[PDB]
């Protein structure tokens, strides 16, 4: 069975609400198992407490810098960066979730929420999971945003972990 | 105060933030950050006038090479930089020029040539090349490094000379 993670977004320190996502884990299980693991900070590190860095409204919901956060770092549980798994699923449509990097090969552990269909990164970035439930909190997470990404206020994940 | 509309374009990874970033903001970092878009403002004197400079920072990602008409029609100058150990980004030169000149449909368009990353020993394009291609195209070639600050001053503010003259011709 595709396991299931949950974040609690947070509003300049104020609950906004649960985002929970669905794993590929049939179809990519390596990508799938390091969202999962940094999900639950189960290697003493991962998503609790980073923020979404880059939120641009119309396009996507960047996050996952824990280890610098400023939007340049981030790593995977089996190294700093690891190889893209497959190309096989697309990035269809709002609460696509997919790997960011910087360029073939290079995923580590930041993502991005997709909040329309965004083909053009089809074959680029490796597609894992997907919005279960709370995509109106994504879609509320959208104002904060700008054209270029720069948040207004400080949207963190204030808690995650695995659900049954 | 007279403001002066400045372009910073190149290949991916050539520097363009870092050389923009060391003049406003006087520090170099060697992480990765790749551009979306970002502006940015500064007040300089240039032989004795007050300027203005409105610098816009642009994607390097090539992905995107699609959506550069619009700030190449608004901008008013354009720093052209390449990596002095990357080749291709030597190569990607040419091609931004002439999508500058097919877009605002002149041959006379100010700009300057950088050859960013002077600090480095491994260098792959000498500097031969690059003044044979800059006096090729009419227009200054300096050589930078943002992390040493070396020429950053000196390739904006020649920027500026180049639009200064373009406007009083
Ligand atoms: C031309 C302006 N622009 C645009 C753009 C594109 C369009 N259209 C494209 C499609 N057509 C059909 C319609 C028009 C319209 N409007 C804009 C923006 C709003 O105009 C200002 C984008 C973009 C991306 C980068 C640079 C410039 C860019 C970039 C620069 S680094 C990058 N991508 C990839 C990015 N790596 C990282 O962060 C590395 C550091 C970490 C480790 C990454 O893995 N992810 C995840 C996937 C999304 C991507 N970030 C991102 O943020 O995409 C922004 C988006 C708006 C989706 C695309
Ligand atoms: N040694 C050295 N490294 C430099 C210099 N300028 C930039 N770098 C490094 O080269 C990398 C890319 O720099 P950056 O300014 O982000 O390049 P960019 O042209 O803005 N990239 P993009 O087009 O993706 O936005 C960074 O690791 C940065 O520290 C330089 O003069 N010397
Ligand atoms: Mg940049």
């Amino acid at each position: 069975v595709n396991p299931t993670v949950f974040f609690d977004i947070a509003v300049d320190g104020e609950p906004l609400g649960r985002v929970s996502f669905e794993l590929f884990a049939d179809k990519v299980p390596k990508t799938a198992e390091n969202f999962r693991a940094l999900s639950t900070g189960e290697k003493g590190f991962g998503y609790k407490g980073s923020c979404f860095h880059r939120i641009i409204p119309g396009f996507m919901c960047q996050g996952g810098d824990f280890t610098r956060h400023n939007g340049t770092g981030g790593k995977s549980i089996y190294g700093e960066k690891f190889e893209d798994e497959n190309f096989i699923l697309k990035h269809t449509g709002p609460g696509i979730l997919s790997m960011a990097n910087a360029g073939p090969n290079t995923n580590g552990s930041q993502f991005f929420i997709c909040t329309a269909k965004t083909e053009w990164l089809d074959g680029k970035h490796v597609v894992f999971g997907k919005v279960k439930e709370g995509m109106n909190i994504v879609e509320a997470m959208e104002r904060f945003g700008s054209r270029n990404g720069k948040t207004s206020k400080k949207i963190t994940i204030a808690d995650c972990g695995q659900l049954e | 105060m007279t403001e002066y509309k400045l372009v910073v374009v190149g290949a991916g990874g050539v520097g363009k933030s870092a050389l923009t970033i060391q003049l406003i903001q006087n520090h170099f970092v060697d992480e990765y950050d790749p551009t979306i878009e970002d502006s940015y403002r500064k007040q300089v004197v240039i032989d004795g006038e007050t300027c203005l400079l409105d610098i816009l920072d642009t994607a390097g990602l090539e992905e995107y090479s699609a959506m550069r008409d619009q700030y190449m029609r608004t901008g008013e100058g354009f720093l052209c930089v390449f990596a002095i150990n990357n080749s291709k980004s030597f190569a990607d030169i040419n091609l931004y020029r002439e999508q500058i000149k097919r877009v605002k449909d002149s041959d006379d368009v100010p700009m300057v040539l950088v050859g960013n990353k002077c600090d480095l020993p491994t260098r792959t394009v000498d500097t031969k090349q690059a003044h044979e291609l800059a006096k090729s195209y009419g227009i200054p070639f300096i050589e930078t490094s943002a992390k040493t600050r070396q020429g950053v001053e000196d390739a904006f503010y020649t920027l500026v000379r180049e639009i200064r003259q373009y406007r009083m011709k």
